[PDB]
RNA sequence: GCAGUCAAGCGUUCAUAGCGACAUUGCUUUUUGAUUCUUCGAUGUCGGCUCUUCCUAUCAUACCGAAGCAGAAUUCGGUAAGCGUUGGAUUGUUCACCCACUAAUAGGGAGUGAGCUGGGUUUAGACCGUCGUGAGACAGGUUAGUUUUACCCUACUGAU
RNA sequence: CUCUUAAGGUAGCCAAAUGGAUUAACGAGAUUCCCACUGUCCCUAUCUA
RNA sequence: AGAACUGGCGAUGCGGGAUGAACCGAACGUAGAGUUAAGGUGCCGGAAUACACGCUCAUCAGACACCACAAAAGGUGUUAGUUCAUCUAGACAGCCGGACGGUGGCCAUGGAAGUCGGAAUCCGCUAAGGAGUGUGUAACAACUCACCGGCCGAAUGAACUA
């Protein structure tokens, strides 16, 4: 690797005022369906964002208390942090978390047989690995090979149920990943439902 | 350099029409106008023709009866000051500016060498803005004289780092903190050792806070208060050399002290509590203030920028008696003091748990509001001298305006790329600048909400700024060793 | 699961617990490869020891979450109580840290398997297998911390009584050194120590009984100081927990004697101050130590400080000892006589 | 059961009458135990006890060092204390790989007898706007386990790593072929994102480009490291 | 792994010419057990019935040691290979998974390519895809397709 | 140079009875399942030339 | 790894290294006698169960490829050295006695009196005695060591090298 001025050097960089710039356009764009990205821009994007959070993470406890002084033998942690302020709002701050917890019982009763199939002293069968199929790795493993190789993927769907036959996971994973990668759904077996129907799904899919 | 991208062949074509004007059509149309105070009072219903914005000062001046000019403001959705009228009855807000105009920093003076080490503080006098005292890393500080950018008495004593400075307000005496154990009080004219060091604290020195003057009797001096990182406090004698009485109700360090209004020291602390402190009762505590998670670090006041200058106000003009110095301290204090004819001074902090707790001690230890908003922790907090706005410093790289009175969120500062560490306003309540662990001071337009000027010069990090109270002048210190100077 | 939780795996220190992972796949994988086998073979031999080196670890921390009590979604007296003890907020980071850290590991196993297949020597490969066993051996040694702490709950909260909140209990409260565990002792079978001095109870103890041929649990319980009330100590807030959660009678203790260390008048202000846990209960109120000294012996003006807690509009103020072990028999009756009358009113709702 | 029973055992029924001198006698042999499993243990189990070993004695040194120090008797602001944190390449003249390693062949057909295809087997920046090709057209394959997007850079000032992500490969020794298909190797000079550790040149621009040396040879472990160029 | 930090020591003699163990800090993505539905190109053959033996790097049974080991159950470790280690479902593939029994369903070696087979060697037939001006070949995919010993010496099992 | 999202309630208007290759029948063609039945198997035993 | 030179083998038997392309010895006609090389001398096996001074015990030593690898280290395994210390003003090992006063030092707290903790770690009387090495009490108590001292009487300790 022969010894060079360049290297060392910057080679890109950014103006202050474009920043400027490229910031404000986060707030006006704007996607529109009927357009599609070819190019990307190359931008130095961890600057761009950081938007707006109203709410903060929480605090670093770890940092005050370790843990051999949170509990143990070692133990220095005579009082609890923060504590309640007056056994009036204490006995206020019980009675609704009794009936809260006592909503949940009756609540996942209803939700349910679970418990009562092991009271009664059995389990329920196995499940067919037929439905499984398919799932499988040597599938999935086919599956990101085309949307590897391809330029625009495409997306057909059941045009009796499209919402359930859909799949959403790779949508998510095409925008995170693959940008450049187009996408467009095909609603077929636009025989199988009426008229109305077919051209209602377009419109609610557009 | 990556670019703002090139105008398209349609862009053009729009660019190339003539068009608009400003034209203003006639203007009159007959719109309701209510007056409104942003303090408290409505005053009722007037019907003109459409006019310029200097023609509503002498409507109002007339009507109240004045000759105060007065800033204007309409539609609070929106939020946002004929030129109103565009945007589609108006609510029209009114509030007074103190009048004035501080000018947009943007030159560097050329960086003056000196001591050999990093830059930890740096303080303008109050009653000028030539004279300015630096604490470095080497063990001598430094006076500079700012007019003709050179040093004027080169100053030793200490046996290690200088860590905090601060000029007493009434201008006769400097204050130097210590990494040893130390206070050296100084004279700025001779700069000479005025009797032995003060020596009291066990470990270092945190922050200096001056007793202010309309408290102070008309012939007796200002004492200083001290916080240190063995966690007591002493209120250190000028004259005896002598502490009357040490407080020591903290466990932890103190990360701030500030001498308040009505007598009442504020101590920000590690202990996760904020203990309110009065002078009366000859080293006594009254409320002892919770809400953080983590330690407090930095304390600011809304009078803090008042307190500082101490009766000399932007034209260094000087009292000639310290019963007129009273009088001018008592005035320049009740310019900011009574918003509602009641001395409310609010309190705030900043804390590791990447909020702000809003506190008015005197009224109720509980506190008001919880700005919340950073991801990494806040550092300095400062409130603007009319107490107004307030905005803090944060190691996200990003600087928060919430408004003062109920501590609601306004906006956010984007710019810095690295953290920043320090704030300061213009005297004016309009710039802003601040400093970061880049290169770069930038400085803020509050008014637009918006980076009026980037200023780079240094070649590494930038612990300290300070505004001059005049708004010539701003200094800066940190990691070079050059102390650079900034000014129009 | 309900009601004290002794069935949870144990926990090795980060040193140990990498120790026996580690070793455990020497042990049990087959050892022996040589350069001169065919690729396919050298390849399968190390992605067999990163895959179970893997499973190794995602086994012995899925033990320990599914073991732990899941401290939120409990029940609102043993969720309190945990945190009284363990500090909840320390408790839910060192869980949450070992259920990120086994998420780690499955990457650290499945991106290395897959760079693995690709390896083209013997020396590659081996290479590739002691940088995945590496980074997993660098992610339980940054789990020191929570591990220790851990483990030292785990031993405790073994250790704790089951309660049952939804039973007949009783509370046995009061300042300290009053008598109230000498009662729970001579009530029941329960071993708890009946020493002259202040907090020898440290923690809730329990004991049953059977009146009319139905369980009960009486809880002794460590005992109460005035104070103002924002800070006691998590010893005494136990106590203060167990009278605000659980249901039942409560039966207050006093000692009118010149004994305890105590003044009388702040016993009264104990229980005005404490009357607000009392709006659900039922109440008794016991006079212990009488035989030296007496309730009808006293001072008019103190005296009246008695009448100022009969004010409260449910109580009654009982006679007891231990000396005379009738007269303790008759003060679990009435406790109990009062309590069903609720049970029952509540029932037949 | 409920607290801290066996404490409580201990301290009323006590211990065992032979506890003491039970006890007392394992230390007396701790002594010649140690000496034993020294002088036993094959194989593995006598390794791993030498290495404990080396370590019970490296503490009791820094221990009794410790005391000997204790027995005899930068600079930064406020708000940063109490805290903690030629043109040479630092890698001229790396290894020479040959073309033959790296690149192997794949066979294609029902008798595979058709070569032509070639696997890199060593890792690659590929960029950001990728797709393969069709399975007929390619040739020189580059699989996607092998495709590095972040590197983990590190700065030979300050003493801080960060996780960046690669922009490009501008300079590869051993050859302007692995460049271009942008294999990482050793040595390889590499343009790197640098935004989260917020470099200004003077002038008041903000840096995002930064050229950066891989240090190690990401086939032999999974992990792309490097060096800024500074 | 890379980049450092401390320093018991090497470096002919040696503190601060360069090396340097044991420790130790940096991220490889959120500190509140949320999910985290990430399955991302093994270009090379193994897989299973029957039956034997060996290793121990011990899953179970035997005896010990240490743990907040009260019991009960369990975890970790020591000697230990005497003796066991199963039944099924799944090829839109199974380099695996699940559910069921069980004291337990440990890991390996020599395997059982002439004892018998199923995929793959693998040729002649045929179709679909990709490539080729074409003959044809292959990024593929699908279907049909004869190797049949012992009577010799030895070993082994019984027999004079 | 300018420019593309309308169809609405369990089966619709329509076109020379149907809206079709989701084609009947046939097959030593390839493949999956169910009943019946069984020494295929658990687990092998016996008999004839 | 590629260059340069000189040996050895290929066309070459024989002695030794248990066996062997390259290792140690070695000028092949057929015989006899003598003396040796390298290697050997318990028995197999020709030739000392020779002589002399040391070292080593391995619950599967070693008899060696050596001027390497697993290697750098772990051991209350043995012997010989080197450099500092301590000692009839009594060492090392044992028992016996002392180990105290300001004081229960300050904050901390339900309770912490040297010994759950955090900051300091000082003065006095001393032959000597830490604002305490550990066991131990809810807290104190009692015991212990580190340091003095009496009894006993002459060598002993520590760290390295081989
Ligand atoms: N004279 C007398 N003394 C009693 C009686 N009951 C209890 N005591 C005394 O109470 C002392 C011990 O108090 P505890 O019974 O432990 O009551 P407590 O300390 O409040 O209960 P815990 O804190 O839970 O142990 C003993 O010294 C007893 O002598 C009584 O009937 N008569
Ligand atoms: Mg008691």
């Amino acid at each position: 690797v022969q010894p060079d001025r360049r290297w060392f050097g910057n080679t890109r960089v950014i103006s202050q005022d474009a920043l400027q710039h490229f910031r404000s356009a986060l707030g006006e764009t704007q996607k529109d369906t009927y357009q599609v990205l070819l190019r990307r821009n190359k931008l130095p994007m961890s600057l761009l964002e950081e938007k707006d959070a109203d709410e903060s993470p929480k605090a670093r406890i770890l940092d005050t208390e370790s843990y051999a002084d949170a509990f143990g033998p070692k133990a220095q942690r005579k009082r609890p942090r923060l504590a309640a302020s007056n056994l009036e709002d204490l006995v206020k701050a019980t009675n609704e978390d009794i009936t809260k917890y006592e909503e949940k019982q009756v609540l996942d009763a209803t939700l349910g047989g679970n418990q009562e199939d092991k009271e009664n002293g059995w389990t329920s069968a196995a499940k067919e690995a037929i439905f499984s199929k398919g799932q499988s790795k040597r599938i999935w493993n086919e599956l990101y090979k085309v949307i590897d190789s391809s330029d625009v993927v495409i997306h057909v769907l059941d045009a009796r149920d499209p919402l359930g036959t859909r799949c959403k996971s790779v949508e998510e994973y095409m925008k995170k990943e693959t940008p450049h990668k187009h996408l467009i759904y095909v609603l077929n077996k636009c025989d199988l439902v009426p008229t109305w129907v077919a051209a209602a799904w377009v419109k609610h899919l557009s | 350099s990556t670019l703002i991208p090139p105008p398209s062949k349609k862009q053009k074509k729009e660019a190339q029409l003539p068009r608009e004007v400003a034209i203003i059509p006639k203007d009159l149309p007959n719109v309701s106008i209510k007056f409104q105070a942003l303090d408290t009072g409505d005053n009722a219903l007037r019907v003109p023709g459409a006019i310029s914005e200097k023609q509503l000062e002498e409507l109002l001046n007339q009507l109240n009866g004045t000759s105060v000019p007065y800033t204007f403001s309409c539609t609070i959705k929106a939020s946002d000051p004929y030129s109103s009228l565009i945007k589609p009855q108006i609510t029209l807000l009114y509030t007074p500016r103190a009048v004035f105009k501080v000018k947009p920093v943007t030159r560097s003076s050329s960086a003056i060498a000196g001591h050999g080490s990093t830059i930890l503080c740096s303080a303008f006098a109050p009653h000028t803005s030539s004279r300015m005292v630096t604490g470095a890393g080497d063990n001598t500080a430094r006076i500079w004289d700012c007019d003709t950018q050179t040093p004027m008495h080169t100053l030793k004593g200490h046996y290690n780092w200088v860590l905090c400075v601060s000029w007493s307000p009434d201008g006769e005496v400097i204050a130097t903190g210590s990494m040893d154990n130390t206070i050296r009080l100084w004279d700025p004219k001779s700069g000479q050792c005025l009797g032995d060091a003060l020596r009291g604290h066990s470990k270092w020195i945190t922050s200096l806070s001056w007793e202010p003057i309309h408290l102070v009797k008309p012939g007796s001096k200002p004492r200083l208060a001290s916080s240190s990182k063995d966690g007591t406090i002493k209120i250190w004698d000028t004259v005896s050399r002598v502490c009357q009485y040490t407080m020591s109700g903290h466990t932890n360090s103190v990360s701030c002290v500030k001498w308040g209004g009505q007598g009442l020291l504020y101590s920000g602390s590690h202990d996760r509590t904020v203990r309110v402190w009065d002078i009366n009762s000859q080293g006594r505590c009254i409320n002892i203030l919770k809400s953080h998670a983590h330690w407090v670090n930095h304390l600011s006041l809304s009078t803090d920028y008042a307190l500082r200058i101490g009766a000399f106000d932007h034209t260094g003009k000087k009292p000639s008696t310290p019963e007129e110095a009273q009088k001018k301290a008592l005035e320049n204090y009740e310019k900011i003091c009574k918003k509602n004819g009641n001395s409310e001074e609010m309190m705030v902090t900043a804390s590791d748990d990447y909020t702000m707790f809003l506190w008015n001690p005197l009224k109720s230890t509980k506190p008001i509001a919880r700005m919340t908003g950073h991801q990494k922790l806040v550092n300095h907090v400062a409130f603007s001298p009319d107490g107004r706005y307030i905005v803090s410093a944060s190691f996200d790289n990003s600087i928060k305006l919430w408004d003062g009175r109920d501590g609601k969120f306004i906006s956010t500062f984007r710019g810095h790329v690295a953290s920043v560490y320090q704030v300061a306003w213009s005297s004016d309540c309009r710039l802003l600048v601040s400093c970061s662990k880049d290169t770069t001071l930038k400085v803020w337009d509050v008014r637009t909400r918006k980076l009026s000027v980037d200023l780079p010069g240094h070649k590494d990090e930038v612990y300290t700024v300070d505004w001059s109270v005049d708004g010539k002048r701003v200094c800066s210190g940190g990691k070079d060793k050059m102390v650079r100077l900034w000014t129009h | 699961m309900q009601l004290s939780w002794k069935d949870i795996p144990t926990v090795a220190p980060a040193n140990d617990l990498l120790d026996i992972v580690l070793n455990r796949t020497q042990r049990k994988t087959p050892t022996v490869i040589r350069p001169g086998f065919k690729i396919t073979r050298i390849r399968a031999f190390y992605m067999r020891k990163v895959k179970y080196t893997g499973e190794g670890f995602v086994e012995k921390f899925e033990d320990i979450l599914k073991g732990f009590p899941n401290i939120n979604d409990v029940h609102p007296f043993h969720r309190d109580l945990m945190d009284t003890l363990y500090e909840k907020n320390h408790y839910k980071i060192s869980l949450a840290a070992i259920s990120r850290a086994k998420s780690l590991v499955e990457q650290v196993a499945r991106d290395y398997v897959r760079l693995l297949k690709f390896g083209q020597s013997l020396f590659q490969c081996k290479q590739l297998k002691r940088a995945a066993l590496g980074r997993m051996a660098t992610i339980v040694k940054k789990l020191r911390d929570p591990l220790a702490y851990l483990e030292q709950v785990r031993q405790h909260i073994g250790r704790l009584p089951s309660i049952d909140p939804n039973t007949r209990t009783l509370l046995i409260c009061g300042y300290p050194n009053v008598g109230k565990s000498s009662f729970l002792r001579c009530i029941t079978k329960s071993d708890v120590d009946v020493q002259p001095y202040a907090f020898t109870t440290k923690s809730l103890y329990v004991g049953h009984f059977d009146y009319k041929y139905l369980r009960f649990q009486a809880i002794d319980t460590p005992g109460i100081l005035d104070r103002p009330t924002e800070e006691m100590n998590n010893i005494e807030m136990q106590s203060i927990y167990a009278i605000a959660h659980l249901r039942s009678c409560v039966l207050y203790f006093m000692d009118l004697s010149e004994q305890c260390g105590f003044t009388i008048e702040a016993q009264v202000k104990l229980f005005h101050s404490i009357k607000p846990l009392f709006a659900n209960k039922s109440v008794m109120v016991v006079i212990n130590k009488t035989d030296i000294i007496r309730p009808e012996d006293l001072d008019e003006e103190r005296a009246q400080l008695l009448e100022s807690v009969k004010e409260v509009p449910g109580v009654e103020i009982m006679t007891s000892s231990c000396q005379l072990e009738e007269n303790v028999m008759e003060v679990r009756n009435k406790a109990c006589e009062k309590l069903l009358a609720s049970r029952i009113e509540n029932k037949l709702k | 059961p409920q607290n801290d029973y066996i404490e409580r055992h201990i301290k009323q029924h006590g211990k065992r009458l032979d506890h003491e001198e039970r006890k007392r006698k394992r230390e007396a042999r701790e002594s010649h135990k140690i000496s034993e499993r020294a002088q036993k243990l094959t194989g593995w189990k006598g390794k791993q006890f030498a290495k404990k070993r080396y370590a019970e004695k490296v503490s009791m040194r820094k221990k009794i060092k410790a005391h000997e120090q204790s027995k005899v008797k930068d600079a930064l602001p406020t708000y940063l204390l109490d805290r903690e944190q030629k043109f040479s390449v630092p890698l001229p003249k790396v290894r020479g790989i040959s073309e033959e390693e790296m690149f192997k062949v794949i066979k294609t057909g029902k008798s595979r007898s058709k070569s032509w295809k070639r696997m890199i087997t060593k890792h690659t920046f590929v960029g950001e706007g990728f797709t393969r090709r069709p399975v007929k057209m390619e040739r020189i394959i580059r699989p996607s386990a092998l495709r590095q997007k972040k590197a983990n850079v590190t700065h030979p000032e300050l003493g801080v790593t960060v996780f960046l992500p690669i922009l490009a490969v501008k300079k590869n020794p051993q050859s302007p072929m692995y460049t271009q298909l942008g294999v990482l190797t050793k040595g390889t000079i590499i343009e790197v994102n640098v935004s989260e550790l917020g470099m200004v040149t003077a002038g008041g621009k903000v840096v995002w480009g930064k050229y950066a040396q891989v240090t190690n040879e990401p086939d032999r472990d999974g992990c792309v490291n490097a060096v800024l160029l500074v």
